[PDB]
């Protein structure tokens, strides 16, 4: 079939009609990013020549190619720890949540560490970790920061975010009631703080539900962490290919170095060995080049992940689609295999309705403009309301300002502006 | 350790900021002799959280920090034929 | 069949006709002793970076 | 070590060039790494064989160098793009992005020239000397719920004030610094106080 680009949606546009949300939902979305790559290390001489002195001596005729190859892989291995540190080690102190998890109805039990578990991971982190050569000189070096340490950084970031908002990401951690913190985040998206408090119970319930959905969505969707699994698969595949190349003759009588040495004397053995060295050296160069290119991609992802830790998590973002779809409120990091998972909490407008609007109100011959909101009519009366949430207030001199007369503004309507 | 067998460094219980990384949470430093330790991730800091308590700065400081970034690389040029064949 | 390594008793179910085995690297990782018909596993002698 | 980030770039490129030069001393299977020695000893029918070995090795060495320079160049380009972003932002404007223009609340930045790079001096506002206050989401007065227009309601133990969130400055709570929405039976944790009318 010819693919659909999405359903058509005609907007009911006119020069005097505005749609304003009378409700909203709290959405939690998951963003998964690679942070690090397996720190592989290949012993060039062993890979090519094994423990053969005769081959090793021939290998020396090629100069320092093996030094370059060993160096390039070492450089990558170092980068991988740098990548992890840049993403997770953004907090100087290890913050802890209180014994009493009273956040005004907001339940973080699925993102905070589960104390009953030896691994000290959150219920969601536990799920993420559950979802996602040596003999030939191909070894793997351990990360500097173990999964436990990464989890500790993550829990510190969560504790900070919950108990002190974004203040700990700027200076000292300044405690604040969670509901009050959320109220500030509502202000940050153009929604007045009373909306948070008046609907505090609803908002906490929408949040708690959304978090529960995350755990179920991940559990029931094996492909959810494909972005992290792809990294593992690409590197495992590259190593398997590198190993398989040792079985190639490359024009030699045998891919087995020991067979050549057991049959031939040096004058002829060196010819057969030279063919294996050229092929194996080329195979190793191919591997290293691909790892450097791949490492660059991982580095870029890690840099993005780090940016989304400073922004999104350690502060509220104004950037569209940067911290999830919708109006960003806050984000919670989660540890994952060779990567990070961000749970983005966004404010999503809902249940909008049609209103008649005007750019200004004409009163006493003067043009009145809204100080914060927009002028709307319900069919009989004009009100001023905040743009992101329907809340029809009486139009007064305390919520409007005056500039110019009524003969300038196009579409200005006649109404009464109340003086308290 | 998980990284391998570390010989010559004295392992201690005291955790410090990582100096020379060994791997798997282990770092080494010169403190004199070389010691090995599990790296600290930072000091613990309990926030005095409650449902009705806020902390507000009564003062501030002006901090200046330095960020250093590479912009350019030496513009090398190699004459392929001369390099190979002189 | 020459090489260097450590010989241990194998628990691999070799068939009566099989003389040696290979791992996923396509290299010998087991042999049948030509005199005793004992199956031996072959692993490399301890090594690693320093 | 402060400028290690710039020195590392210099060292990596100097090292790459030194390696490239050293490769000219390799035989690559030839009787000699010196092209002139091959030519002075052998006639073409045999000299070409020895030369072919040097060409293959030297061509390979040069390809290795160039590939590494292209990969390294990409890293430098990315850094330069970041540096350019931090010139438009940070320097040519105030940033709202956390840790983008230094740690703390960004005020302004000053660029400085450096060898093959740029140094940014980021000036940030860092909160200090905080103290504990009792707070409330709203004030109840005349049966109505009053919310702060800009700041937060705080108590010093006996009196309620409204203050800006980033700097303690306890103002009297008045109708000119609060707004009203709903009654006192909705907000959780609302406290009873007096809202002054000028
Ligand atoms: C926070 O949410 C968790 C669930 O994610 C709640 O834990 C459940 O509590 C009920 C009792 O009300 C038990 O029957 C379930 O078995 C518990 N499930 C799990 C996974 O523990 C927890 O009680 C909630 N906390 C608060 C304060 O509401
Ligand atoms: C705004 O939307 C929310 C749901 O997102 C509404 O709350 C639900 O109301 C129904 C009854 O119609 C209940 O069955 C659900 O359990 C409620 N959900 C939650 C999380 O409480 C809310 O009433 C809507 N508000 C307005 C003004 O329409
Ligand atoms: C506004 O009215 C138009 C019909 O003229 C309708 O298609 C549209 O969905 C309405 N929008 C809202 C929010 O009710
Ligand atoms: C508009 O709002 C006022 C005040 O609530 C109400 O009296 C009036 O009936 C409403 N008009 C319409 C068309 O809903
Ligand atoms: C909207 O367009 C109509 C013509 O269809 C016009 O009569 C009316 O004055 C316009 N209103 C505004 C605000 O432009
Ligand atoms: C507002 O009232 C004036 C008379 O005072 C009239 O001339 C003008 O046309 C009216 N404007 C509208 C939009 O009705
Ligand atoms: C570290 O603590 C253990 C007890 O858990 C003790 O046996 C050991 O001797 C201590 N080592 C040092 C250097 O203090
Ligand atoms: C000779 O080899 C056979 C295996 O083919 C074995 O069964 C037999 O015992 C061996 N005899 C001696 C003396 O080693
Ligand atoms: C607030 O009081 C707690 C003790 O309950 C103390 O640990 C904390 O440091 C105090 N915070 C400030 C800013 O004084
Ligand atoms: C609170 O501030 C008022 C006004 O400065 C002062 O009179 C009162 O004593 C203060 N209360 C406390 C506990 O500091
Ligand atoms: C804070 O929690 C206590 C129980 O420890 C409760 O009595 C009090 O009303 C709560 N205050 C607010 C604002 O939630
Ligand atoms: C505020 O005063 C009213 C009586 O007018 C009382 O019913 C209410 O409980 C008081 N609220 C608080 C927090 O003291």
């Amino acid at each position: 079939y010819t693919m659909s680009l999405g359903a058509e949606n005609s907007v009911a546009y006119s020069n005097n009609s505005i749609a304003i949300p009378t409700n909203f939902t709290i959405s939690v979305t998951t963003e998964i990013l690679p942070v690090s790559m397996t720190k592989t290390s290949v012993d060039c001489t062993m890979y090519i020549c094994g423990d053969s002195t005769e081959c090793s001596n021939l290998l020396l005729q090629y100069g320092s190619f093996c030094t370059q190859l060993n160096r390039a892989l070492t450089g990558i291995a170092v980068e991988q720890d740098k990548n992890t540190q840049e993403v997770f080690a953004q907090v100087k102190q290890i913050y802890k949540t209180p014994p009493i998890k009273d956040f005004g109805g907001f339940n973080f039990s699925q993102i905070l560490p589960d104390p009953s578990k030896p691994s000290k991971r959150s219920p969601i982190e536990d799920l993420l970790f559950n979802k996602v050569q040596k003999f030939n000189g191909l070894t793997v070096l351990p990360p500097l920061l173990t999964d436990e340490m990464i989890a500790q950084y993550t829990s510190a970031l969560l504790a900070g975010t919950i108990t002190s908002g974004w203040t700990f990401g700027a200076g000292p951690a300044l405690q604040i009631p969670f509901p009050m913190q959320m109220a500030y985040r509502f202000n940050g998206i153009g929604v007045t703080q009373n909306v948070l408090y008046e609907n505090q119970k609803l908002i906490a319930n929408q949040f708690n539900s959304a978090i529960g959905k995350i755990q179920d969505s991940l559990s029931s969707t094996p492909s959810a962490l494909g972005k992290l699994q792809d990294v593992v698969n690409q590197n495992a595949q590259a190593l398997n290919t590198l190993v398989k190349q040792l079985s190639s003759n490359f024009g030699a009588i045998s891919s087995v170095l020991n067979d050549i040495l057991s049959r031939l004397d040096p004058p002829e053995a060196e010819v057969q060995i030279d063919r294996l060295i050229t092929g194996r050296l080329q195979s190793l160069q191919t591997y290293v080049t691909q790892q450097l290119i791949r490492a660059a991609e991982i580095r870029a992802s890690a840099n993005l992940a780090a940016t989304k830790m400073s922004e999104c998590v350690l502060g509220q973002s104004k950037r569209v689609d940067f911290c999830g779809k919708g109006y960003h409120l806050m984000s919670f990091p989660q540890s994952a295999p060779h990567g990070v998972v961000f749970l983005h909490v966004t404010y999503v407008p809902a249940q909008e309705k049609n209103f008649t609007t005007a750019p200004a109100i004409c009163h006493d011959g003067k043009a009145h403009f809204p100080r914060e909101g927009v002028f709307v009519s319900n069919g009989t009366h004009w009100f001023v309301t905040q743009r992101n949430f329907y809340e029809p207030q009486i139009i007064t001199t305390d919520n409007t300002f005056v500039s110019g007369n009524c003969d300038v503004v196009i579409g200005i309507v006649n109404n009464t502006v109340y003086d308290p | 350790t998980r990284a391998g067998c570390l010989i010559g460094a004295e392992h201690v219980n005291n955790s410090y900021e990582c100096d020379i990384p060994i791997g798997a949470g282990i770092c080494a430093s010169y403190q004199q002799s070389i010691i090995a330790y599990t790296m600290s991730l930072g000091a613990e800091n309990s926030v005095a959280y409650s449902n009705n308590s806020i902390a507000i700065p009564t003062n501030f400081t002006i901090s200046v920090t330095t960020e250093i970034l590479p912009v350019s690389m030496t513009k090398t040029s190699v004459d392929c034929t001369m390099y190979i064949c002189g | 069949l020459t090489g260097t390594g450590v010989l241990t008793e194998s628990n691999k179910k070799f068939l009566p006709f099989q003389q040696f085995g290979r791992d996923i690297a396509d290299t010998t990782d087991a042999v049948r002793d030509p005199q005793t018909l004992e199956i031996l596993d072959i692993t490399p002698c301890s090594f690693g970076g320093v």
